[PDB]
């Protein structure tokens, strides 16, 4: 006898099993890593996709500036990546756009975000996932690198007051042009330049942790100083992405299918008998070392051209911050003689030192760099790797897709669809079997023209019926969801009071965006239940456990009998099932615990969501 | 180690020692800090300001319990409430939960379509009386309907819904109808045309024949199935044209096959598949079934076999201006190559009405006749049978229900027993404080519940629970709980073999001393009841003490004493290696640990 | 376990082809008197320790 695990896709659909695929959600054991390797091919490709070969030498750095933007070169074998861009072509489809929605529609959204921010706190900006510090020069929340921002500007020149965005973009536009700069180490200060350098700094992170592909190998990892800049570039974008149809990113699931249904149902109200339409799941390749912050600037500019002359210099900052940004080279090479019994190890910056003893493969990816960098990092004058802009990169891809001509219109064709960050999904429509090539063909070169490029080995075709989006697999019917997601509580501790509820409201999602069932949530809730218990180190009182939380609740246990009302974390027992997610367990048990324990539990005389008596400060 | 942090002042306030029995708890402080602190602590009264802050939440909770679940179903397509549209209605399920309005019409509408298909099977039971055993069930059968406890003889007329079982019981009604028709789950009607009958040969292997029926003339029809209409035409056993203005994929699929069928078009109404070779049954356990029937359940069994049926119309190659209205082979609403003779479009296709009632007359599978033969209904046309539990019903009549499970058999035999003690001589409690055990081998109740008994092994079964009832009888320490539950096994004689914890009966079942279980369970603070798959049943009599003495039925020649440790942990087979005065432990349930000692 | 032994001790006995690890281990069993019962492959003492005729314990190996 032999076994084949895919012979269920002959008499079966693939919506039903295709999840079958992939393995469970969670944390990759890959550890994809960030090295010094991987950082060099990324800023070669990055240079080569580039296709001119001019150049221009700064003021501020006297370095080269490689000025890859309506500069055009090296036409041959186009269909490969390229990242120079056309501006007037840029502006042609935003201007398309606009008439589309409306006149006052980029006004409209410029000014929701003014307003939006305006009366924002600066302290916002503690919520982000990971940064870079400039001082102690690693990685840490943004919440770390602020309180030592703050206190490194109240040791050199006094504390700042502003508490506000505005203020603390000030403050940091002012520290630019500061000479010296104090902070506590170990205290030391610095010069202008090396803080300049600094702030323009990034660092390659290796964490990359989600469904589909974990391509984020060297996921970009900024300071703060850009970070509201980049803030305030994003919530205008998002205010943008909104009134789009074809924009789905700043939400997923009930939301998406009703945008594909309305979608698909247009489409077919619009063409006539005549016309046969055709599907095209589309990948975009290299999203990250095509995007140019230039464009991006211009387009912003183009944007705010009628509006406050505030948001007009506000937008045009994070730009340039990616138009000249250092990138921190990974950990450097290191020696071995023939028997390997010695190793040295040396950093980036002294590779130039050693070039004579590097390997040929390292040899020919280093020298042609040698001139950008200035000690241990790489002048890089473009390009964007951050997983940042994500929204704005959305607004030029619908810029792309509301494109219209009178060449089409006479032969009787178009194309319409939708587009996330990377990922997108076409409809053409033409009347012969020939001339959606044409139409295919010149979708193509209009994306060609401003970076957007697209795979050939991962972007495929088909008629309407079938195609791809997200991972949501939708066919004639049943649209079949893959983005199931799940907590972590040895990584994300916090009390044990909150993580619980925090797992019901994931699951409660999950099952509204369908990517769950009930029979799967209710499995996925006695499996996050055992894991807490474990993580926490507890157990029911039922079970003959000789733990150290139970020695007490071993003897303190026969003084009640409302086992029912004692809580998960004190040899309790579930209540709460799908109907009662939203109500957290104790809101479910209060009635229920004996008065006794209820008030041992519920006293804020106590040295320490409903706030129980269980909270690890 | 201490981690967590804490206050100082609130620490000794409450006098919290450390290491109260060497758990540290600590300014910083250990988690096992808090159980200390809910367990043995200062006591507040402070209900009020929690419920009244967490008034939000609270009043969701209180939402929730004001709801009245209601059933639910599996479907498709075609801010109280967003709170739980999570758990409320997905995209193949959903739940009818409802919070103040009622109307009771519907449910009953499933409830006497759902009872009168199930009557009229169970008159598919013999080959002459079929419509007198029918009526005799509908005169047997009455129903609290709705609120009102009505008959079955004037719902089925006074209602006015349309359905294959409807008009199969009711036509022995004399009752009027509405000219519809039904070829299996699907609805039917006549627009134009007509024809007569004409018979023609279809082989099965290639070599036999059998005979089927159909019409030579023109005849148009309004085919209808679930979220799809269609219109088409037959002429002489084909298809000739059709229309379908409801977009479904599987919908349009069915009801076409459906229509071809009903149209006889097709090859294999001149040849059959390979797989109807494999059976070339064409009947019932001692009927005949037609060949349409036959094809429709071919199809029921997989989607390939419709796949093929709609290959075997030809397909050909959509020409220009026509995408819009081709079709494809799976329901697409338009391709690059369709199917012969279709026309896909929007919009349901309104349909006619009929304003002219007839009575039709049964034959002796029940099938109704109009005129021109023309049947209406039957049974062919109606699902397996699909048990479902009947409420506001009364069935008297023979065949009502087989009420006959072996469950139900030994909660029969369990009722039996108890009621047998009966606070009186000859009965279990004289026996008792008689010490005539012997005779509880021999009453008839336990003779009534052996054959529910596993046969292959039953020898140790009774062997074990005549071991255990003499120990409990001679020494007078025993529990009629217990007993009870092992007596239906005294009856057969004891043999050798080997006991693993468990009486097996026939179903699969088992009963387990010295435990609780479904079919039988009961506990303290409550021994005046017992309990079988839930069912609370009560005890003619009262007792204190009688069934506080379990220390010899757990075991059989072992009885329970005081927990120790140092004692080593055995299994059910090593025990016949045991001594005496040597105390085992042992586990007498799941996590369960007990010590015994022999004797 | 008496019976037992002495069965084992003939099986060996009469032919010939016997095992003298496991005599030496049995015998303390043979002086009593035969009986009937299930013997369940190991022979206890009054100690809770017990010896198995064919495969090596912590008792007899």
């Amino acid at each position: 006898m032999e076994i084949n695990p895919y012979l269920m896709f002959l008499n079966n659909d693939v919506t039903s099993l295709i999840s079958t695929t992939y393995p469970y959600t969670g944390p990759p054991p890959m550890s994809h890593g960030s090295s010094t390797k991987y950082t060099l091919e990324t800023i070669k490709r990055t240079y080569d996709y580039s296709r001119t070969s001019v150049e221009k030498t700064s003021k501020v750095f006297n370095i080269p500036r490689r000025k890859f933007c309506n500069c055009l070169e090296d036409k041959d074998e186009l269909v490969k990546p390229t990242g120079n861009v056309d501006i007037s072509s840029l502006l042609g489809l935003a201007e398309m756009m606009e008439k589309r929605m409306g006149e006052g529609f980029f006004k409209h959204c410029v000014m929701e975000a003014e307003t939006e921010i305006l009366k924002m706190h600066f302290s916002r900006l503690t919520e982000g996932r990971q940064t870079y510090d400039w001082t102690s020069e690693r990685n840490m929340p943004a919440a770390t690198a602020l309180q030592l921002t703050v206190d490194a500007i109240k040791e050199t020149e006094g504390p700042f007051k502003g508490t506000t965005m505005l203020e603390y973009c000030n403050k940091m536009i002012e520290m630019l042009d500061w000479k010296e700069i104090k902070f506590k180490k170990v205290i030391d200060s610095i010069k202008h330049d090396e803080f300049l350098i600094r702030a323009l700094t990034i660092n390659t992170m290796a964490k990359d942790g989600e469904r589909g592909k974990l391509q984020r190998r060297a996921i970009a990892t900024p300071g703060m100083i850009v970070r509201p800049f980049s803030k305030i570039v994003e919530t205008v974008a998002q205010k943008i992405c909104e009134k789009l149809k074809e924009s789905g990113l700043p939400v997923g699931g009930n939301e998406k299918k009703a945008k594909l249904k309305t979608t698909v149902t247009s489409l077919n109200a619009r063409m006539n008998s005549d016309q046969f339409a055709v599907n095209i799941t589309g990948d975009n390749s290299k999203w990250n070392e095509c995007q140019q912050p230039e464009a991006y600037l211009a387009l912003l500019a183009y944007i705010t051209k009628d509006s406050s002359d505030l948001m007009k210099d506000l937008c045009s900052v994070a730009p340039v911050l990616f138009c000249n940004k250092f990138v921190k080279l990974g950990q450097g090479i290191r020696l071995s003689n023939k028997r390997k019994t010695k190793e040295v190890i040396i950093k980036a910056e002294k590779m130039g030192k050693y070039k004579n003893l590097m390997r040929e493969e390292y040899k020919n990816l280093f020298e042609p760099l040698e001139k950008y960098i200035q000690k241990d990092v790489c002048f890089l004058p473009g390009g964007m790797l951050m997983g940042m802009f994500n929204m704005l990169s959305t607004v030029l891809g619908v810029s792309t897709l509301c494109y219209m001509d009178e060449e089409l219109k006479a032969k009787g064709c178009f194309w319409t669809g939708l587009q996330s960050s990377d990922d997108f999904v076409l409809f053409a429509v033409a009347s012969n079997w020939s001339n959606i090539h044409w139409t295919i063909r010149r979708f193509n070169a209009v994306c060609k023209l401003i970076g957007i490029n697209m795979s050939l080995e991962k972007s495929y075709g088909s008629l309407p019926e079938l195609f791809e989006f997200t991972s949501m697999f939708f066919d004639g019917e049943f649209v079949s969801n893959l983005a199931m997601e799940l907590p972590a509580f040895t990584t994300a501790g916090v009390n044990e009071g909150v993580d619980f509820t925090a797992a019901m409201s994931i699951i409660k999602t999950n099952m509204i965006n369908n990517s769950l069932s009930p029979s799967t949530a209710l499995m996925a809730l006695r499996i996050c239940l055992q894991e807490f218990r474990a993580t926490y180190r507890v157990h029911p009182w039922d079970s003959r456990v000789k733990g150290g939380r139970m020695k007490i609740i071993n003897e303190f246990i026969k003084t009640i009998e409302n086992k029912d009302g004692l809580l998960i974390a004190d040899g309790g027992k579930l209540m709460n099932n799908i109907s009662t997610l939203h109500i957290p367990e104790e809101v479910l048990k209060f009635e229920k615990m004996d008065e006794q324990y209820r008030n041992r539990v519920f006293n804020p005389k106590n040295p320490f969501a409903v706030v129980s008596t269980h909270s690890f400060r | 180690k201490f981690p967590i942090i804490a206050n100082k002042r609130m620490l000794e306030e409450a006098q919290i020692p450390k290491e109260h029995n060497n758990v540290a708890l600590w300014v910083l402080a250990s988690a096992s800090c808090i159980n200390y602190w809910n367990f043995c602590g200062p006591c507040v009264n402070n209900s009020e300001v929690i419920k009244e802050v967490y008034k939000s939440r609270f009043g969701r909770l209180e939402r929730r319990k004001e709801i009245m679940w209601k059933e639910l179903r599996f479907t498709l397509v075609d801010p109280e409430r967003m709170e739980l549209i999570h758990a409320l209605g997905g995209e193949t399920w959903i739940q009818e939960a409802n919070t103040a309005g009622i109307s009771n019409v519907d449910q009953r509408k499933n409830d006497i379509r759902a009872v009168c298909r199930k009557v009229c099977l169970a008159a598919n039971a013999s080959i002459m009386n079929a419509k007198s055993k029918l009526v005799e069930y509908i005169k047997s059968t009455s129903m609290r309907i709705g609120e009102t406890e009505r008959k079955l003889e004037e719902l089925i007329l006074e209602t006015d819904d349309v359905s294959p079982e409807v008009t199969l019981c009711k036509s022995a009604l004399g009752g009027q109808l509405g000219k519809t028709l039904s070829f299996g789950p699907m609805l039917l009607k006549k627009i134009s045309g007509s024809g007569v009958k004409v018979k023609d040969t279809v082989y099965i292997q290639g070599v036999r024949a059998v005979q089927f029926e159909y019409w030579s003339e023109q005849e148009e029809f309004y085919g209808e199935y679930k979220s799809a209409t269609a219109l088409f035409s037959r002429k002489e056993r084909s298809l000739e044209w059709i229309t379908i203005g409801g977009g479904i994929n599987e919908d349009r699929k069915r009801l076409l096959a459906m229509c071809m069928i009903f149209c006889r078009d097709g090859d294999y109404f001149k040849d059959a598949p390979a797989t109807i070779t494999m059976a070339d049954l064409s009947t019932k356990l001692g009927r005949e079934i037609p060949y349409q029937y036959v094809m429709m359940n071919w199809i029921q069994k997989s989607e390939d076999n419709l796949e093929a049926l709609l290959y075997s119309r030809g397909i050909v190659e959509t020409n220009p201006g026509k995408m819009g209205s081709s079709m494809g082979i799976d329901g697409s609403k338009r391709a690059i190559k369709s199917l012969r003779a279709v026309t896909i479009q929007s919009g349901k296709i309104d349909m006619p009405e009929s304003k002219e009632k007839i009575h039709l007359e049964l034959s002796d599978n029940l099938e109704a006749f109009d005129s021109s033969g023309r049947i209406v209904a039957t049974i062919l046309d109606l699902p397996s049978d699909k048990k479902v539990t009947f409420q506001d019903v009364s069935f008297q009549h023979p065949d009502l229900a087989v009420l006959r499970d072996e469950k139900t058999a030994i909660t029969k035999g369990y009722e039996a027993l108890i009621k047998r003690l009966g606070t009186g001589d000859n009965d279990i409690p004289s026996l008792i404080a008689k010490k005539d055990y012997l005779s509880l081998y021999n009453l008839p109740e336990v003779k009534l519940m052996a054959p529910l008994i596993r046969p292959n092994r039953k020898g140790v079964y009774s062997r074990v629970a005549r071991k255990l009832v003499s120990t409990q009888v001679t020494t007078g320490h025993y529990s009629l709980h217990e007993l009870i539950k092992v007596l239906p096994f005294t009856y057969f004689a004891p043999k050798q073999g080997m006991f693993e914890g468990r009486l097996f009966f026939s179903n699969d079942s088992f009963v387990e001393p010295g435990v609780n279980n479904n079919v039988f369970s009961w506990s303290k603070a409550d021994s005046s009841k017992i309990y079988c798959h839930g069912i609370a049943i009560r005890v003619p009599l009262v007792v204190g003490d009688e069934h506080m003495d379990t220390s010899l039925a757990l075991l059989e020649g072992f009885s329970v004493c005081e927990n120790d440790p140092r004692a080593p942990m055995v299994t059910r087979q090593d025990l016949i290696d045991v001594g005496f005065g040597q105390k085992v432990r042992l586990f007498v349930g799941q996590g369960s640990v007990r010590t015994f000692k022999r004797t």
